[PDB]
């Protein structure tokens, strides 16, 4: 059992926490960006 | 009747091939939906991607 759960675990997250978001900041990060109001006040640049 | 009792306990199997087509367009028909010939927003972000 202990190898199994070991096994197991990595596995899990690699596939439900980390290629999810992976996947989510090359696909679709840009569209929500672009998606939300105001972009002028979303890239107003620094007074600097 | 007889036919109607007939397919009962197998519409489950109809029933998940057609919600399994739907999870698949689903997806993509939300930009088709609200789809307009003069859209520059939607002209810029497909640009974008």
């Amino acid at each position: 059992v202990n190898k199994t759960v070991r096994d197991l675990m990595p596995k899990t997250i690699m596939h439900l926490m980390i290629n999810n978001t992976k996947e989510f900041i090359f696909s679709e990060l840009l569209a929500n960006l672009y998606s939300c109001g105001d972009q002028n006040t979303l890239m107003e640049e620094s007074a600097e | 009747q007889q036919l109607t009792n007939h397919i009962r306990d197998t519409l489950p199997g109809l029933r998940n091939k057609l919600q399994s087509q739907l999870l698949s367009i689903e997806k993509e028909v939300e930009e088709y939906k609200n789809f307009r010939p003069d859209d520059p927003a939607r002209k810029t972000k497909a640009l974008l991607q």
